């Protein structure tokens, strides 16, 4: 019954082209509720589930303030990156920061995160412990010596372990008739001559399940798990079978793992 | 009705300290975060300070940085600005103000008189 | 909510 | 730090006539965080517009505000003799920035 | 580096000829995040697509959603052109019921 909140930020470099441009998402679980874009016409945080809309104009003013100002940070750092590196400035580049915290059952906190990665490459993450970097190259030990004689991790810290949990808590309670629900898959078997088993699990909130394939009770193509566009998500595994079979179906709102069979 | 009350100003030698107040009424002080913002005679409006509404961040002008605290109380739905090391140029009328966003809801105070001469 | 804080920067 | 520079300094005008002022960002804001003030000389400011282009409660019609990014404008269609007074432009994204204020005045 | 996109067409719902449905191309695996994506009808071009906001995995690799109402119809053939740097030439593929 653990619930996550997380924030993915995203920005790219357009030499010549202007600013770089700055993607921002927060996600509760596998719900997106909030969004910033830089190429978009209100350049304000914008709701993106119906939860969210019931905050005062102040909140949405504050989130638009400090994401512009994550932004700002964000534009400085790609320079500052791109002469760590050696690179020229015709290229364009990329930078990602993930940060959230992680909530029990109780609504008590469990695990805070926050990694960083440039061009899609690990850059700079932060230690289970809450207190230590990790760096993955030399140019990100002159960050992490930056961050340690800055004490960054402390305030890190303390944004993971008190502001974003008791607003975990908050969301949660604001869409516990969204974000608490669970989902049971609808689940339904096909099969196609070439011959093909495929095993459909449809509809299910969160994303995570598990489809596995046993010939007698011995286990053995398997696309990810996709989202539906409406809040749910979809995934199927499939078997080629000469002209015995079942298929096995986990999911948290599922009470008993299925067991199906063709026909 | 929703107003701001000032109180604590005055006349004060230079280098000496003074605190000022604002006493909130008609909204929920406690929600949104407050400015203090200054201007001289004759002059323009200097924003100050400003606090947030749990009173984690505070900002400050680099003319008064360093010298000048702002805190909020909740509780008792005050603002508060204590200045140190008061200079002849920190003389002005400062307002408490609850303003500067995208709704629309500006809240002045009616000025406090503070100069800082010998 | 994002964070408020401020940091040095890398 | 945002600088928010007003111009002209000064408006000789006639009660009837159009005013027109001007608002420089250093950077780009969001429009939702500049707005403009009138002062009269013994009391506070008075929101006229916030949101770079929505009158406040009560504002008449003739204060109208437009622009976008760094290029700000406080437009007054017709001088009425009560709005020859101070008018600033400010900013709210980081902090609080007011503009040098703009003062109207008769011809 | 530099990962190839994996492209993924399907409909909201099991596809049922004259009802209304939505037609989604799920894109995920990219990087960089430059990408144009194009949903088909018979070949041609659909004006009204809608996408999700751009974010990534784990992995710093990078996905995201195109979806448009359609209807399904037999006669119509669906598809989704989507080209990357890493694509020599843009990659169609065709939406299969069973699929
Ligand atoms: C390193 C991160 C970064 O790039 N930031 C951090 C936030 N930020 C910022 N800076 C200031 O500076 C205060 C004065 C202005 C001149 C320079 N300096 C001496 N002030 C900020 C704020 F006042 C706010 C803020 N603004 C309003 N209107 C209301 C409230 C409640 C706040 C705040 F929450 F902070 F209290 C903000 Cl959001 C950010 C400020 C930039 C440099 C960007």
């Amino acid at each position: 019954g653990s619930h996550s909140m997380r924030y993915f930020f995203t920005s790219v470099s357009r030499p010549g082209r202007g600013e770089p441009r700055f993607i921002a998402v927060g996600y509760v679980d596998d719900t997106q509720f909030v969004r910033f874009d830089s190429d978009a016409a209100s350049q304000r945080m914008e709701p993106r589930a119906p939860w969210i809309e019931q905050e005062g104009p102040e909140y949405w003013d504050q989130e638009t303030r400090n994401v512009k100002a994550q932004s700002q940070t964000d534009r400085v750092d790609l320079g500052t990156l791109r002469g760590y590196y050696n690179q020229s400035e015709a290229g364009s580049h990329t930078i990602q920061i993930m940060y959230g915290c992680d909530v029990g059952s109780d609504g008590r906190f469990l695990r805070g995160y926050r990694q960083d990665a440039y061009d899609g490459k690990d850059y700079i993450a932060l230690n289970e412990d809450l207190r230590s970097w990790t760096a993955a190259d030399m140019a990100a030990q002159i960050t992490k010596r930056k961050w340690e004689a800055a004490h960054e991790a402390e305030q890190l810290r303390a944004y993971l372990d008190g502001t974003c949990v008791e607003w975990l808590r908050r969301y949660l309670e604001n869409g516990k008739e969204t974000l608490q629900r669970t989902d049971p898959p609808k689940t339904h078997m096909t099969h196609h001559p070439i011959a093909t088993l495929r095993c459909w699990a449809l509809g299910f909130y969160p994303a995570e399940i598990t489809l596995t394939w046993q010939r007698d009770g011995e286990d053995q193509e398997l696309v990810e798990t996709r989202p539906a566009g409406d809040g749910t998500f979809q995934k199927w595994a499939a078997v080629v079978v000469p002209s015995r079979y079942t298929c096995h179906v986990q999911h948290e709102g599922l009470p008993k793992p299925l067991t199906l069979r063709w026909e | 009705e929703v107003q701001l009350l000032e109180s604590g100003g005055g006349v004060v030698q230079p280098g000496r300290s003074l605190r000022l107040s604002c006493a909130a009424s008609g909204f929920t002080f406690s929600s949104y975060g407050m400015h203090w913002v200054r201007q001289a005679p004759g002059k323009g409006l200097e924003w100050v300070a400003v606090i947030s509404y749990d009173g984690s961040n505070k900002y400050y002008a680099d003319s008064v940085k360093g010298r000048f605290t702002i805190s909020r109380d909740n509780s008792k739905n005050t603002l508060y600005l204590q200045m140190n090391s008061l200079r002849a140029e920190d003389t002005a009328v400062y307002y408490c103000l609850y303003g500067g966003n995208s709704y629309g809801m500006d809240v002045w105070g009616q000025g406090t008189m503070v100069t800082v001469f010998n | 909510v994002v964070v408020g804080a401020c940091g040095v920067g890398k | 730090d945002i600088v928010m520079t007003q111009s002209p300094a000064t408006l000789s005008l006639s009660p009837g006539e159009r005013a027109t002022l001007s608002c420089r960002a250093s950077q780009s804001l969001s429009s939702s965080f500049l707005a403009w003030y009138q002062q009269k000389p013994g009391q506070a400011p008075r929101l006229l517009i916030y949101g770079a282009s929505s009158r406040a409660t009560g504002i008449p019609d003739r204060f109208s505000g437009s622009g976008s990014g760094t290029d700000f404008t406080l437009t007054i269609s017709r001088l009425e003799p009560e709005d020859f007074a101070v008018y600033y432009c400010q900013q709210s994204e980081s902090a609080l920035t007011f503009g040098g204020g703009t003062k109207v005045e008769i011809k | 580096i530099q990962r190839t996109p994996k492209i993924q067409v399907y409909s909201r719902h099991p596809a049922e000829n004259g009802k209304s449905n939505f037609l989604n191309c799920y894109v995920s695996g990219f990087h960089p995040s430059d990408i144009e994506v194009d949903l088909l009808k018979n070949g041609e071009r659909i004006e009204k697509v809608e996408h999700s906001d751009l974010s990534f995995s784990k992995d710093w690799s990078f996905y995201l959603l195109y979806y448009t109402e359609f209807t399904p119809t037999e006669k119509d053939e669906y598809a989704c052109r989507v080209n990357h740097v890493t694509l020599s030439q843009p990659k169609i593929v065709k939406w299969d019921r069973d699929m």
